[PDB]
Parts: C-alpha cells; sequence; structure tokens
C-alpha cells in the first residue's frame, strides 16, 4: 500500500 | 540529540523467539507523525527492511516477515520492541532500529512532509547468530602446498565467534590474510588464515600458527610446513 | 513486490573523483527516497532525504537528484571516508525498500589473483571430513569467480567463500573457497580443480591435484 504520508 | 540503542540476546535457537528492544532519547514516540523502524544486515549482504511503528500506534511489516513479527511501543519507558518468533539461521544479521521524523509544522499545522522521507538517526545495531550450537573449540589443521609459496591453517568447526589468528607467536604479519568466518549448515564456524612467503625462506623459516578461541578455552599452536617430512 | 536496482554495484575511485551512483525503483516513488553511506563496522548513515535535500551536518560534497523512477546520488570530490557502500531507500509504498547497495573502493591497476589449491590434510580426513581450499591472492577488483570440479563434475552447494577487506596497503583483495565433502566421498574420486575467473586473467586459471597421488 501508500505509505503513511504519500499523496 | 537524538539516539538510539537495541538490547537483545546475541545468540538464539533455532524454532525460538528473538525479542529486541530499541530504548531512545531525545524524541518521544507521542510526538505527531514521529516513527521508529527495524531494520537488519545479514552478513556482508544488503540491508532489507522490517517494520516500522508511529506515534498514532500504526504498524506496518515487511510482507515477508509479517507472520513472525509483532512490534510495540512503550511511549513512557522510551522503548519499542521487535519480536520475531520461530527464527532460523537465516535470520543471522545485525539489527538496526532507527528513527523516522514526522512533517514539519507551523503552530501545529503540518507545512512540509519532505522530511518524513528517510530514516534519519540509527543505533548501533545488535548482533544477533540463529544457531543450535554450544560452546566448541575449533580443530586446527595445515594448509600446504609449496617465487611466491602459500601456506596456511584451517579453523574448523568452533562456536561461537570470535577466534584469533596470529603466526609465529605474532611475529610474522606481512602477507598474512585472516579470512571473514563462515557459518556452516551445521551451526558451526569455520575460517582459513594463509600466509604468502618467498619460496626460499620455507627451508630456512618455520611457519606457526596461532589459534585462540576464548569461548571454549582452546588455545592452539600448529606448526605449517611443505609436506613429506 | 516494488523493486529498487541501484548501478553500478561496484565502483573503482580514486581521492578527488567526482562520482555519481543511480537508483532505478520498478515503479514511481514520487519523491520519497533517501541516500545513505555505510562505513564497514558502522550504521548506514543519512545523506539525502526527500531525493535532493542536504541532511543536516552532511558534507556538501554530497548531493542527489531526480523523482518517479530514476535516482541518482553524486559526490563532487571524493575524499578517503567516502569510500564504503552506499543505499538508497524508498519510503512511498509499504514496504519501504532499499536497494542491494553499490561498494566505492580505491582504484589500482588490474592484478590477477595468484591461485593455489590445498588437499584435506590427513589429520582431518581420520576425523571424517575433508575440506579442499582454494586461494585466490592480492587481486583487484574484487570480483571473482571460483568454480570446483570433481573428476570434471561443476560442484554445486558444497563450498563456501569468504574475502578480505581492501588492503590498506596495496588496495587488493584476497579469496578463500572451501569445498567440504565427507571422507567416503573424497576417496571416490581422483581429480580436484579450482577454476578462477577474474578479469585480470585472459582466460580461467585452474588449480588441481589428484587424491592420494604421492
Amino acid at each position: 500500500e501508500l505509505d503513511a504520508w504519500a499523496s | 540529540r537524538i539516539t538510539l540503542k537495541e538490547s537483545g540476546p546475541p545468540l538464539v535457537k533455532p524454532t525460538q523467539t528473538l525479542t529486541l528492544t530499541c530504548s531512545f532519547s531525545g524524541f518521544s514516540l507521542s510526538d505527531f507523525g514521529v516513527g521508529v523502524g527495524w531494520i537488519r544486515q545479514p552478513p556482508g549482504k544488503a540491508l532489507e527492511w522490517l517494520a516500522i511503528i508511529y506515534s498514532d500506534d500504526d504498524k506496518r511489516y515487511s510482507p515477508s516477515l509479517n507472520t513472525r513479527l509483532t512490534i510495540t511501543k512503550d511511549t513512557s519507558k522510551n522503548q519499542v520492541v521487535l519480536v520475531m518468533t520461530r527464527v532460523s539461521p537465516v535470520d543471522t544479521a545485525t539489527y538496526f532500529c532507527a528513527h523516522r521524523r514526522g512533517p514539519t509544522t507551523l503552530f501545529g499545522v503540518p507545512i512540509a512532509r519532505g522530511p518524513v522521507n528517510a530514516m534519519d538517526v540509527w543505533g548501533q545495531g545488535i548482533t544477533v547468530t540463529i544457531s543450535s550450537t554450544s560452546t566448541k573449540g575449533p580443530s586446527v589443521f595445515p594448509l600446504a602446498p609449496s617465487g611466491t609459496a602459500a601456506l596456511g591453517c584451517l579453523v574448523k568447526d568452533y562456536f561461537p565467534e570470535p577466534v584469533t589468528v596470529s603466526w609465529n607467536s605474532g611475529a610474522l604479519t606481512s602477507g598474512v590474510h585472516t579470512f571473514p568466518a563462515v557459518l556452516q549448515s551445521s551451526g558451526l564456524y569455520s575460517l582459513s588464515s594463509v600466509v604468502t612467503v618467498p619460496s626460499s625462506s620455507l627451508g630456512t623459516q618455520t611457519y606457526t600458527c596461532n589459534v585462540n578461541h576464548k569461548p571454549s578455552n582452546t588455545k592452539v599452536d600448529k606448526r605449517v610446513e611443505p609436506k613429506s617430512c | 513486490a516494488l523493486q529498487l536496482t541501484q548501478s553500478p554495484s561496484s565502483l573503482s575511485a580514486s581521492v578527488g573523483d567526482r562520482i555519481t551512483i543511480t537508483c532505478r525503483a520498478s515503479q514511481g516513488v514520487t519523491s520519497a527516497l533517501a541516500w545513505y553511506r555505510q562505513k564497514p563496522g558502522s550504521p548506514p548513515q543519512l545523506l539525502i532525504y526527500d531525493a535532493s535535500s542536504l541532511e543536516s551536518g552532511v558534507p556538501s560534497r554530497f548531493s542527489g537528484s531526480g523523482s518517479g523512477t530514476e535516482f541518482t546520488l553524486t559526490i563532487s570530490t571524493l575524499r578517503p571516508e567516502d569510500f564504503a557502500t552506499y543505499y538508497c531507500q524508498q519510503l512511498h509504498f509499504y514496504p519501504h525498500t532499499f536497494g542491494g547497495g553499490t561498494r566505492v573502493d580505491v582504484r589500482r591497476t588490474v592484478a590477477a589473483p595468484s591461485v593455489f589449491i590445498f588437499p584435506p590434510s590427513d589429520e582431518q580426513l581420520k576425523s571424517g571430513t575433508a575440506s579442499v581450499v582454494c586461494l585466490l591472492n592480492n587481486f583487484y577488483p574484487r570480483e571473482a569467480k571460483v568454480q570446483w570440479k570433481v573428476d570434471n563434475a561443476l560442484q554445486s552447494g558444497n563450498s563456501q567463500e569468504s574475502v578480505t577487506e581492501q588492503d590498506s596497503k596495496d588496495s587488493t583483495y584476497s579469496l578463500s573457497s572451501t569445498l567440504t565433502l565427507s571422507k567416503a566421498d573424497y576417496e571416490k574420486h581422483k581429480v580436484y580443480e579450482c577454476e578462477v575467473t577474474h578479469q585480470g586473467l585472459s582466460s580461467p586459471v585452474t588449480k588441481s591435484f589428484n587424491r592420494g597421488e604421492c
């Protein structure tokens, strides 16, 4: 999945 | 000033549970967006990511090791623990814990996520060896062959590390190469120490390897000479 | 999962050179990439975070660039402490991932290894095991390949090897490979050969002996 701070 | 330090048992046997503790200072795990992760490094190999835990208690694990890992934090003692179950020889490695920065904030407002892209401070690392073996002194055997000639000593089947090797009670240093030991499938280590010398001095100078394995109180001096008397 | 490939895995350099190392991700990771330098016996040290930001307290000769799938770390003027192993790490997707590392060592002139083969001692043979060792002494660059052969059969899975750290005097490496067999198997064969391939040898050098031949 995406990292905690991704987007 | 942030510092982290790993603690745990240096030796663990297969099928057993390994519990490693990361004690830190200079930061609080309850601070916003901060995280602490674990990374391992098998001898001579690349770094491998294990897991990370954040202030809000969100946890993430390596998919490959997911079922054998648990990570938790104890905010009040400033510690993060990693429990790895059913260990095997392949888990022998140096384990490091590291700090992950949270987003930069301004009057309580996160304004920059750039600093979260790294593990900025690391512990020194703790070496963990996984073997079922018990303390055991090495067996020393000669290495010959023999203008450049080579000779040496094979320090086989001992546990645990380390073992010291010198030549001629410390007088011979030039052309000496003591290789790092390799952990055999048997769970015992093995290493060679060789020396290169002018093919002339063999008939004159003598070569003795001095092996010392403190863990088992084993000291051996083995004189090596070109075979055939 | 996502893959990070570092290039080159090994790199020769001298004090003062400008070097660059690359890291490529199999999928875009935006700018969430960090570079570390690791000296033997120490933990990795953060050099660059978020692809190009210079970590505080890190010397200005280091810089990094790129985004998406291509990243490069460059050291403008290499100093003695930069001889080490470098890693990149992606933090855009879980699990975070490290690259295979890239070793940077002191360059010197190519040098072929001096090869020596050692049969098992009769002392060891009496205990039921036979260790045959091959030594590759003072060679460069580091990459070398050892191939054991017994009565012409390529051996596989019964040898282990170790390499010394770069020698601080001559900048070369030495390698030891041990072929391990039980006494019974050892006695059932005649020709033990150690074949060595290295950039410094125009062709593979082979060292061998015939068991029991005296």
